[PDB]
């Protein structure tokens, strides 16, 4: 969840 | 011309110092490591075809002492032969240290030390994610530039002992036979679709069986029936992946068929996720050495 291009 | 023993031993200077201490080395000695291994990368094959005993690592994204610490369980080179798996930028702090001290290794020690190209070694992707920023802070944008002139020259792919197929990101559709890895032709960027693309982005997943949609925007997922297939056709054993974060710093799937491996502990400062190692022995016996957050 970090931001789809990835948690 | 290029002292690579002197590169080596300043960038492991800081072995036991604080995390985050930087190696400022000249941007002509990393220009020298770029286009020194970029050469290296071009003689050899861009399907690796290596041979236990081997360690192989997955995402490192320039946590800097984290790669350290790898080393330090693995036994430093030329101790150890070394496959990684990609993604040696971005997200971390120290992407810079990471891949030269990685490009040192290679040129050292070009047949007991390999280096796979991740979705991270695409320019596209590295401007973005940090690579680019820590390049213009450091140093300049022209040195960013010649990491991609480098980056687009990495193999894509490995088979050691005819029995473990490596790469960053997974499988594709178009994938027929290894021969149609063989001559995609380097120097390239990802520019369109397809194999190469696939081969960096793809993700194994639970809930399809065979090719589905991927949330990163790019390429498929797949699922255990195509792993299946793809192993017997080839006469393989086992898929040794990267690319996504997992808890243990490895994870099975495809009923053991494939395991994902993140080297990275503690990805961003903000997931709680152990790094993992794969260690394959003479005899092609696997275990995981772990790292933990
Ligand atoms: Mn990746
Ligand atoms: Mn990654």
């Amino acid at each position: 969840x970090l931001x789809a291009x990835x948690a | 011309k290029l002292n690579i023993d002197s590169i080596i031993q300043r960038l492991l200077e800081v072995r036991g110092s604080k995390p985050g201490k930087n190696v400022q080395l000249q941007e002509n000695e990393i220009r020298g490591l770029c286009l020194k291994s970029r050469e290296i990368f071009l003689s050899q094959p861009i399907l690796l075809e290596l041979e236990a005993p081997l360690k192989i690592c997955g995402d490192i994204h320039g946590q800097y002492y984290d790669l350290l610490r790898l080393f330090e369980y693995g036994g430093f080179p030329p101790e150890s032969n070394y496959l990684f798996l990609g993604d040696y930028v971005d997200r971390g702090k120290q992407s810079l240290e990471t891949i030269c001290l990685l490009l040192a290794y290679k040129i050292k020690y070009p047949e007991n030390f390999f280096l796979l190209r991740g979705n991270h070694e695409c320019a596209s992707i590295n401007r973005i994610y940090g690579f680019y920023d820590e390049c213009k802070r450091r140093y300049n944008i022209k040195l960013w530039k010649t990491f991609t002139d480098c980056f687009n020259c990495l193999p894509i792919a490995a088979i050691v002992d005819e029995k473990i197929f490596c790469c960053h990101g997974g499988l594709s559709p178009d994938l027929q036979s290894m021969e149609q890895i063989r001559r995609i032709m380097r120097p390239t960027d990802v520019p369109d679709q397809g194999l190469l693309c696939d081969l960096l982005w793809s993700d194994p997943d639970k809930d399809v069986l065979g090719w589905g949609e991927n949330d990163r925007g790019v390429s498929f997922t797949f699922g255990a029936e195509v792993v299946a297939k793809f192993l017997h056709k080839h006469d393989l054993d086992l898929i040794c992946r990267a690319h996504q974060v997992v808890e243990d710093g490895y994870e099975f799937f495809a009923k053991r068929q494939l395991v994902t491996l993140f080297s990275a502990p503690n990805y961003c400062g903000e997931f709680d996720n152990a790094g993992a190692m794969m260690s394959v022995d003479e005899t092609l016996m696997c275990s995981f050495q772990i790292l933990k957050p």
